[PDB]
């Protein structure tokens, strides 16, 4: 579980991408998508060329959510419980990806953030996305 | 993949005694059942809901013997296995779109099945060599995937 | 999550693996050492050979466990909560593992109960196995 | 592992310029600190009990210098990973007893770092590069497990 730590390292290098948090999110995905090709699967009817503003669109709706857990990081279950249902009825998205996608969040933060990314901050930062995975994933079966 | 010869004969000679009828469909179907997330790709086969629903419908069975029957082409040409589903790999990843993940638990499922069906003649030594088949199996129906 | 339909199933066959425990758990650890090679590297001081004294004793101590979980269904942290510390503080056992193990569960269990396995059954105890494992993880950090 | 010209041309560039002495302990260090398990085989090199303690910890600065020693090193061969690192994997199996699950752990920590560390200029497609080379490493290093 997350910790008073990592909860305000969270708040506190979540505030810092600010008004990024759209650019940050359609970068993360096209880290994704290049690093990880497998998961396009899911994205068939997207232009996921670089600049897409189907990207760029999607990432900022995912940003937002994430925008959202971090103030919601003592009540995260409840407050994407329509995004665990879903991930995991409509989409169906393997939980594998997840891990994925979290692992680009991360570096494409490594790369906007050089000195707030510390050792302590990058091992919040882990925890506290694979948290999120872990209940956007919690209604699968 | 490379097995041993021993490990190619045990594999052989154990899947000589599968019913490509029977086992086939199982193996969909409890993919479907246990990893219902997999049911998308099936979404007009019909009634996938309940586990009966799942097993007893002809299609998912249907499709069950033409993975087996691919698989099968697949000890045959063991020493080559990525070309064998190369035009597979291809068909799944761009006609239809498939997270070659999915590939790995049917693996699983698949060595579950067969232990189920032959018991304690599916041994750990033998578990063991089919472990690998499924996996190189799984590997080649990715390695075409961009 | 586990309902009260999968802690029937669950209950229903592990009851019926009853006084054999031992023998399938130790089967099982055998199944995972000969198909996955790299988890020996956590018995070094062991003798993983066949018939091993070492692994009909400690496949029995997986047992007994698995036996306690299951008649704690609804409270597994609580019941685990030591062996959650063991593997998190003192062995450090990758996360990764456990899924294989419970893997090899799997297999050792539908390689004896031919009647109970049933599709439903196995769906069941994946989760269970699943469940059991994100018990003994999450002391981890 | 095969890289397009314009992958293979990325990571050396980029290695090109980098500090070693530098970059290598600050992986380990982010390895032990994210992933708390990993110092199960470091208990020699001291206090690992904070972010700080195992920041600034000498035995493990240098021994973070020894590991991408022999990465730069295996860039400079990745045209035979499997060969520059035969020894090394044995000797992470046989006498470290290493869980080669680790290495991809180390790869991810890795391509974070060199993003942390060149900021805009680890660029997606430079990301996507040097994650097919820290898979490759890997499998090099467990290659030789059994
Ligand atoms: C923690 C990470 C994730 C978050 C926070 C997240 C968030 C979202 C959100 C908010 C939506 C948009 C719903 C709307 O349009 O109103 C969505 C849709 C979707 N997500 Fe996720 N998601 C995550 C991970 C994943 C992963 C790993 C994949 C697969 C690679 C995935 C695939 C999709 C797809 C395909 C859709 C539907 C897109 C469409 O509307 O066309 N998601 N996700
Ligand atoms: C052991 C692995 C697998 C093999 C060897 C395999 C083999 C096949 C074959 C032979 C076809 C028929 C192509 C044709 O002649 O038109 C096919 C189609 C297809 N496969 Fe697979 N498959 C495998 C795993 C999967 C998995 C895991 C899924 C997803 C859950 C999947 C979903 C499909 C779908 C949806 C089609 C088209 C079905 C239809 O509409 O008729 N396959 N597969
Ligand atoms: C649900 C699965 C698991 C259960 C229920 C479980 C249970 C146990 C129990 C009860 C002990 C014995 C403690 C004693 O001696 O009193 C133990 C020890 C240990 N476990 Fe696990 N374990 C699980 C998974 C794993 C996995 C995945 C690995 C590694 C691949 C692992 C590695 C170890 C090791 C090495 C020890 C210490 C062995 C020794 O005493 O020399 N365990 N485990
Ligand atoms: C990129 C992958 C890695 C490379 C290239 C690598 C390379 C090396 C090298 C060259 C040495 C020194 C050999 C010697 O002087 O005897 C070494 C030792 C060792 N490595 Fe690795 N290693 C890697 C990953 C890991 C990981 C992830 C772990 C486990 C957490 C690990 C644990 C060790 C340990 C404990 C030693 C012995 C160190 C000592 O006691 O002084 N290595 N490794």
């Amino acid at each position: 579980v997350l910790s008073p730590a990592d909860k305000t390292n969270v708040k506190a290098a979540w505030g810092k991408v600010g008004a990024h948090a759209g650019e940050y999110g359609a970068e993360a995905l096209e880290r994704m998508f290049l690093s990880f090709p497998t998961t396009k699967t899911y994205f068939p009817h997207f232009d996921l060329s670089h600049g897409s503003a189907q990207v760029k669109g999607h990432g900022k709706k995912v940003a937002d959510a994430l925008t959202n857990a971090v103030a919601h990081v003592d009540d995260m279950p409840n407050a994407l419980s329509a995004l665990s249902d879903l991930h995991a009825h409509k989409l169906r998205v393997d939980p594998v990806n997840f891990k994925l996608l979290s692992h680009c969040l991360l570096v494409t933060l490594a790369a906007h953030l050089p000195a707030e990314f510390t050792p302590a901050v990058h091992a919040s930062l882990d925890k506290f996305l694979a948290s999120v995975s872990t209940v956007l994933t919690s209604k699968y079966r | 993949v490379h097995l041993t010869p021993e490990e190619k004969s045990a594999v052989t000679a154990l899947w000589g005694k599968v019913n490509v009828d029977e086992v086939g469909g199982e193996a969909l179907g409890r993919l479907l059942v246990v990893y219902p997330w997999t049911q998308r790709f099936f979404e007009s086969f019909g009634d996938l809901s309940t586990p009966d629903a799942v097993m007893g419908n002809p299609k998912v069975k249907a499709h069950g013997k033409k993975v087996l029957g691919a698989f099968s082409d697949g000890l045959a040409h063991l020493d080559n296995l990525k070309g064998t589903f190369a035009t597979l790999s291809e068909l799944h990843c761009d006609k239809l779109h498939v997270d070659p993940e999915n590939f790995r638990l049917l693996g699983n499922v698949l060595v579950c099945v067969l232990a189920h069906h032959f018991g304690k003649e599916f041994t750990p030594p033998v578990q063991a060599a089919y472990q690998k088949v499924v996996a190189g199996v799984a590997n080649a129906l990715a390695h075409k995937y961009h």
